[PDB]
């Protein structure tokens, strides 16, 4: 009784979680070093 | 009395304060590696100085650390709900904070390392700024210890 | 039953406000500034 | 697409407008002619300040050389780029540092050269060509070594990605210089044009066009000027850039080709450029196929104009009022010498 | 043939370590006739522990012979090294 | 370790190009002790290869008198379960003279009984060795003749760290003496009261105290 | 492109689980628990009037909007060489305003027809109240989106007319026939909006 | 009786028909005035020809107004629903399909302009591309109406 | 006897049938109207030759246009359902045929318009690719005939 | 007799309308604050007058704030839904035409500070087309009002 | 006993035979259209040896040609269902089949033809390759014919 | 007779207006904290000036701590559900505006400092900009405050 | 040879990975009262997920700090220092889910 309540809540908040995740990981994955100062040498 | 899958929601609490912190101090430690690196082969005389961001970094990951255990001692299987959602709120509450906090961290760390590097003088500057985003961490710790308690 | 009358509604007013504030979000994100400043 | 003419005003409206603005200022056919009918170089200043250029030859020398002006020429167009260039956002800035890049080029195998034969930097600078700045030191004060200037150019020119193909220093010493610079180039255009495509809406489609005739004129004249000296018909190849019409058969004729004839044999093959070869006719008393040349890639960077929402537009711009000032100068030129049969040898730019 | 000393001298110590666990853990099955209680039982077991005893004693040669080998190995790489 | 050392002045006065070997040659007195102390270890965790060592002193049980505690024809049902054997069943008990008793290594709950071992014994081990990294630091402050760091700060700080960490290393030990499985339900949960210690959390019930 | 990536994954996903659910709804053979008639009866015919009101203004004014921003770049640019521009290319934004304008009246006609209904169980009960309210929704999101793309018409085509004008005053006139068809797209809009709901009744 | 909500497809379709015909004409002529206005530039004398794009724009939008208008004038509350389906599919026929004759429109102009202005010989040629472009539109109001009035 | 909405697959046969047909029709027009306009410039005389890609394109969208006429015609109230999917299935099949066939002439006439005039021996060739174009366009309405009818 | 959830979309009305309008106004003063700084090192005596952009920015985020105001004293427990609608109505009707002039301020007020530095004349032209982009804000506002009690 | 929502999954097999190896011939056709007309220019005695990339393309289309008629053939009202699925298998397993084969017929002519211009050896050495992509198409046809008859 | 699961909304708040003022802050700290590492490396002397955009980023935070707090100290088990969603309002509205605000503060920031540097006359009209960023954060607590209460 | 550091250290989540994946896979019966399956379940991601972001930041540290120190090898005790918080956040996670699991 009330799933539609339960049901609604978990949906949403795990799936914003797990975008947040998501998102928060790919700005991580892909962190820029700058590609210099001894990454031109290195290279 | 207790509506079942009510724990869920506490637990996803405990969880969340320590991964979202996490990442926080995790960009912040791996966004200010870089520009430790950069300062050190030019200089390494400073190596010392430039960790502090790091430092900061870890305490936010200890900011979270401290909520999720205060929500995992805080679970019982006759939860009555009320509780739980406070819960997850406190636990997004300061791992939502400090993720922002650790992108603050890593961001200026990078920029002030380097350019002190470059600028001795810069280095008060950047503490300074380096501590609104430890108190920006801090808020959230605050908060999410207010909702835990409530 | 999955969903209400009332939890529908509200996720279908949700949307129409969550993409105007995407819409707004997307230009703020692209927004840049100067890399260096005309002249002295 | 759809992919401009919705975001791209918002960033690059005002800059669209100001240069546009700025391209009504090139001299007409109608000026150029009041230009011509001068014979005296302070009367051709005169003329000038009819139009948009004028009044920066005034507190100069009062004899005016042709040295002076066409100095001063460059200095106009290079202000009104750096302001514009300096006036922008990434989206945008990093086409025209592609711009600069080309300059940027040529400025590097000045500082070489003059480095292997000990000159120093503070001695070569004030000869390169603007836009090329390098306001970033290491390749400052490298104490004529080439091994210093190799260092901070890998490290700190935005050119390191390019000298790729020409590295270990060792290329420096070995490799003639003019094949040096051809080759950096060939890695220029390469990198440019795939830019280009990146940004694929208007500005890939109005801009390539001009990329890809690039590469095929240089392949044409790398080819013909390549035949009366020494120089090994694979490394010739090996200067052919990639992004043309050439490329997928006709680069391999050309590498074969030891012959004008062979040459022109290819335009055959496109008749965008047969008209080139044809239209040169390269006699004793004619324009050549440099001439043609130039007025087909004047053609090309004009068309440009015809799109309103691109990247396309600056470059041509520059292009197009690099022109101007040959024009002008050859004016000038032709003035100081009295070879009056001479001066209707400029590129009309409409 | 030789194929290498550097190869020949690998196998001299696989050799010896094999001799030398191949041995004492056939005997282990052999005494405790057991901690790894592996040795393939049946499905239909009876009651019979005698079967289990004759289960290890087939294990326990199994071991030996594999020892064996090794000490094959061992002598073919010895001689090897000694002539490389 | 050994075949370096015996071979020590063959390799030592030879050419070795590759720093890999010559790394762990330089280190070859390390690693021999490395070695000494694995097998000393190993045999108190009783592992050889995943293999324990039975000294005939294996007296966790007495299987006989397990089937008199009220196990009648178990291994009918056995071929589908396991039965965990009991405690206190007034017939087992005794510790293994050394090491861990072989009998858990060919259990289905290793993995609980043992890993509860090495969590526990990795928190005694490592409070033990803080303090005594703390302890020479008293030293080398006297060494300088500098009572502010030993009045200000030895003191504060090994009494601090006493207070916090030593105290839970203390309940360890209690527990494993005081508590018997005459008490398993309901028995204290360290890692609880010790969070609850620092919190000052005293429930009215739901946790027993030490 | 990492939010033009995030854009695409959201709208696969959702996409896909819409198939998903709708094939297995079907296959398992479900009695009807996809009902579309309940989602739109129990939806509150104030949500969808109220929306389309709200549309119908708000998206012509981000159509205006959009296309002020595009000919007020083109025009200060160009400016800088020809300050004659801003004599006569202004109507471009006066266009603009007029393409919001568009919206409001249409909006405020509608609003205009909002009333209660004092109703409870949807059925058998409002049925005109219904289509009153589906035909509000439609309307105002007709010439709400009508007026969006308007706007956006006109505009790209004022930035053409101020680029024309900086450079020859004569050519002004003749293009600005362009922007008027621009502005009719915007009008059409507005007339089947009136129709949608030139026979409803709220209450 | 007439069901409740069957009026809904049918407005719908009226709007359908209006927004995706404006879409079309919308870019349509947008594209058009920005070759219109690059050309007039370079030569004026050839704008006059230059303005059929647009007007085959506009096309594009009375398409969708004669469907938008006939169903809404059709509309009612007691809609026997399978007239509201023939609506919709109406409404989406000509809107969608006047849709891609406005991008097609917009496409061919554009590039016809610039052609034209280089080549004058070629206005007869983009003349009649537009025309099929035009053909396009009509063809999805052909189905429109035979489907509003089934 | 039948159930309700049954006509709503079925309409919207009629509508994919046009629209999808007019999308593809729409695409390959502009390709080729673009590879004409480019192409025109230097070969003006190749103008009344190079419009057959348009043609093409036009005939896929008679395709649609001919099937959603026929859906339409045999859309009715108290339709069997089994015949509303069969019209379903027969609309997406011609539409969604020429929608690729329309692609396949697009791109075919841009890159054969600009390759005849650097080579006038390309437009047998041409012709063959585009009639390959054509007869993928005919394949889906055959199908669609077959479902429609059965 | 108050459908239960009739008080949620009204307090949302309240948030959008305050929330977004100060998306607008922030954007609009970044870029108006970035063009500033641009021009003003070479010009600073044009500081004063090119504040203006950012003044109209803020008074986007003041419609929004009576709106917001607004509905919230207009708020209570027994919402009969119907006041509710119209509440969230107004506050989106105020929010997005608050923010999208917000942009059209922020980018022609960019383009406009840059442009009047360089010629002097346009500075008028800048302040009318910004005016017309306040009257899309305000326009926001008045009907955003008037629906507030209907 | 036959259940209503059968004769769609059928019907939509006969579509998806269709729909998608017309997609994946019309995407071969494109792709090898591009690469001849770009071959043309320099040896134009190829054009009509080039064509093969095009025809196997076409076999492509045939192959979903096939299966869609004995479905539509197949189809009736009363089906059992598990027909239905079986249809639905064979509709998708030779028209996804087949769109797989599309990219490789188009890819590997585009390749060859481009290749072949300038090496003659490689035209026996595209053909044999290009006969695998045709074989991986077959493949789906058998699998559908299995499926259909079962 | 309050509904369950009342609480939900109002914790929602206390966490939403915390994160995204933090979120605001973190990026307008991060923004101006690169632009005074990239200045003050020039010109040390305005190290202690150029911190001032990093502050006001940090009143934005507070406003969110503000916030979060009254929010939390107004919860309880039994709320009725309206309550709730005022708290949910309050929350986000001065939370997202507040991130609005941190956007405005961080753009303003990084351009005004380094431009200051350039010119050192533009730092009163920095501060004036940033002045309005933090009205924008102010007026999303103004709504918050009134709404939490109501 | 010092190089390898960062790989060694890396390779501590995937054991936490596996110390938190057995010691609930020990606690797993038919019989479980649903409380105790989210204990789990949040125990598991809490590791899991905080091991991620460990591993994002060793990683990202190790790259800058292996190519600075071969440039200057006075930076090997910065990077020891950076790679130990980047594995802290690693233990942070273990200790959330020993708790939480054990609750």
């Amino acid at each position: 009784l009330e799933y539609s309540v339960v049901f609604n809540l978990v949906l949403w908040i795990m799936t914003g979680l797990a975008l947040a995740v998501i998102i928060t990981s790919y700005n991580i994955w892909n962190m820029d070093p700058g590609y210099d100062s001894i990454i031109y040498r290195m290279t | 009395n207790n509506p079942e899958y009510s724990s869920f929601f506490g637990v996803m609490g405990a969880s969340s304060a320590m991964v979202f912190s996490a990442m926080g101090a995790a960009y912040g430690t791996a966004k200010s590696g870089t520009g430790i690196a950069a300062m050190s082969v030019m200089r390494p005389e400073l190596i010392m100085k430039s960790i502090i961001p790091v430092v900061m970094a870890g305490i936010i990951a200890i900011y979270g650390l401290v909520v999720a255990v205060l929500i995992a001692n805080s679970l019982t299987d006759g939860i009555t709900l009320y509780r739980s959602f406070l819960q997850l709120g406190a636990g997004l509450s300061v791992g939502l904070s400090g993720l922002a906090a650790g992108f603050a961290i890593g961001i200026v760390g990078d920029a002030g390392v380097r350019g002190t590097a470059q600028q001795p003088r810069l280095f008060v500057g950047m503490i300074l700024i380096l501590i609104f985003a430890e108190v920006l961490g801090l808020y959230g710790l605050i908060v999410a210890l207010i909702l835990s308690t409530k | 039953g999955f969903f209400s009358p009332g939890i529908w509604m509200g996720l279908l007013t949700t949307l129409f406000m969550l993409f105007i504030f995407t819409y707004g979000l997307h230009m703020i994100l692209s927004l840049k500034t100067m890399d260096r400043f005309d002249d002295r | 697409s759809f992919f401009p003419e919705l975001y791209f005003n918002v960033d690059n409206g005002y800059l669209e407008g100001l240069v546009r603005g700025l391209k009504a200022g090139v001299l007409s056919q109608a000026d150029y002619l009041n230009l011509v009918q001068c014979e005296t170089l302070e009367d051709l200043k005169l003329h000038l300040q009819s139009t948009d250029y004028g009044n920066f030859l005034a507190n100069e020398a009062s004899p005016l050389t042709v040295s002076v002006i066409d100095d001063k020429l460059k200095e106009k167009m290079v202000v009104e780029f750096r302001h514009m260039r300096n006036h922008a956002y990434e989206p945008l800035a990093s086409f025209l540092d592609f711009i600069t890049y080309s300059y940027m080029i040529d400025n590097v195998i000045l500082l070489i050269t003059g480095t292997l034969h000990q000159r120093s930097i503070a001695e070569l600078v004030p000869k390169c060509h603007p836009l090329g700045s390098f306001e970033q030191m290491e390749a400052v004060n490298i104490a004529q070594t080439p091994a210093e200037l190799y260092n901070a150019i890998l490290v700190d020119t935005p050119l390191a990605a390019f000298f790729q193909d020409c590295i270990s220093e060792q290329d420096l010493d070995e490799m003639n210089i003019e094949i040096i610079r051809n080759t950096l180039y060939k890695a220029y255009l390469e990198s440019f044009y795939k830019f280009c495509t990146l940004l694929g809406g208007t500005t890939a489609d109005a801009m390539c066009p001009i990329l890809e005739f690039e590469a095929d004129r240089r392949a044409f004249i790398i080819t013909i000027n390549s035949f009366g000296t020494e120089l090994s018909k694979e490394d010739r190849a090996k200067l052919f850039p990639h992004c043309g019409r050439l490329y997928p058969e006709g680069l391999a004729q050309l590498a074969r080709a030891d012959d004008y004839e062979q040459v022109k044999n290819v335009a055959d093959y496109y008749p965008e450029y047969k008209l080139l070869f044809e239209g040169a006719g390269s006699n004793p008393g004619d324009k050549t196929l440099e001439d043609r040349f130039f007025e087909h890639e004047v053609k090309l960077n004009k068309l440009a104009f015809l799109n309103q929402f691109h990247f396309g537009v600056f470059y041509a711009f520059v292009k197009l009022k690099e022109q101007e000032c040959r024009n002008i100068v050859w004016i000038a030129e032709c003035i100081a010498q009295r070879h009056r049969a001479k001066i209707d040898n400029y590129i009309p730019i409409f | 043939l030789c194929c290498g000393p550097k190869l020949a001298a690998c196998g001299i110590v696989l050799s010896a370590w094999g001799v030398i666990m191949l041995i004492m853990l056939g005997i282990f099955f052999n005494v405790h006739s057991l901690i790894e209680d592996v040795p393939f039982t049946e499905k239909d077991f009876e009651n019979g522990p005698q079967n289990i005893y004759n289960l290890y004693e087939q294990v326990s040669y199994n071991c030996f012979i594999a020892a064996g080998l090794y000490l094959l190995l061992g002598g073919f790489s010895f001689c090897q090294v000694r002539l490389n | 370790a050994v075949w370096m050392v015996l071979r020590e002045s063959r390799i030592l006065s030879q050419k070795n190009e590759n720093e890999m070997f010559s790394m762990v040659f330089s280190g070859r007195y390390i690693i021999l002790l490395m070695g000494l102390f694995s097998i000393y270890t190993g045999l108190i965790y009783n592992d050889c290869f995943s293999k324990s060592l039975n000294i005939f002193g294996s007296s966790w049980s007495v299987r006989p008198m397990f089937t008199i505690g009220n196990w009648t024809e178990e291994t009918l049902l056995g071929s589908s379960v396991l039965q965990l054997n009991p405690a206190i069943p007034g017939v087992f008990g005794g510790p293994y003279p050394f090491g861990i008793d072989p009998i858990w290594n060919i259990a289905t709950n290793k993995l609980t009984f043992l890993n509860s071992f090495k969590m526990k014994m990795s928190v005694i081990l490592g409070i033990i060795h803080m303090l005594f990294g703390v302890s020479l630091s008293l030293f080398n402050h006297i060494y300088f003749k500098k009572p502010l760091n030993i009045y200000f700060g030895f003191i504060p700080e090994i009494i601090f760290m006493s207070s916090l960490f030593g105290y839970l290393v203390i309940l360890i030990f209690y527990k494993w003496t005081a508590y018997d499985a005459h008490s398993s339900r309901n028995a204290p949960s360290l890692l609880i009261h010790f969070i609850n210690m620092f919190l000052f959390s005293y429930p009215e019930s739901g946790n027993a105290m030490l | 492109t990492g939010l033009e990536l995030l854009y695409l994954g959201i709208f696969v996903a959702f996409w896909a689980c819409m198939i998903v659910v709708g094939i297995c709804y079907t296959i398992f053979d479900l009695g009807f628990r996809f009902d579309v008639a309940w989602f739109l009866t129990e939806t509150s015919p104030f949500m969808w009037s109220n929306l389309g009101i709200g549309l119908a203004i708000s998206l012509s004014v981000v159509g205006a909007a959009w296309g002020i921003y595009i000919t007020g770049s083109s025009i200060i640019g160009g400016g800088v060489k020809a300050p004659r521009i801003k004599t006569k290319n202004l109507v471009s934004i006066i266009f603009c305003e007029a393409v919001a304008i568009y919206g409001i009246i249409m909006a405020i006609v509608i609003s205009n027809m909002a009333e209660p209904f004092s109703a409870t169980d949807p059925k058998a009960i409002g049925h005109r109240n219904y289509h009153a309210g589906y035909s509000m929704f439609g309307a105002g999101l007709t010439v709400g989106l009508s007026n969006l793309f308007c706007g956006v018409c006109v505009g790209i085509v004022g930035s053409g007319a101020a680029l024309a004008d900086a450079q020859n005053p004569s050519l002004f006139v003749k293009i600005l026939i362009v922007e008027i068809f621009g502005s009719a797209i915007g009008l059409f809009g507005v007339i089947v909006a009136i129709l949608q709901t030139s026979r409803v009744k709220m209450g």
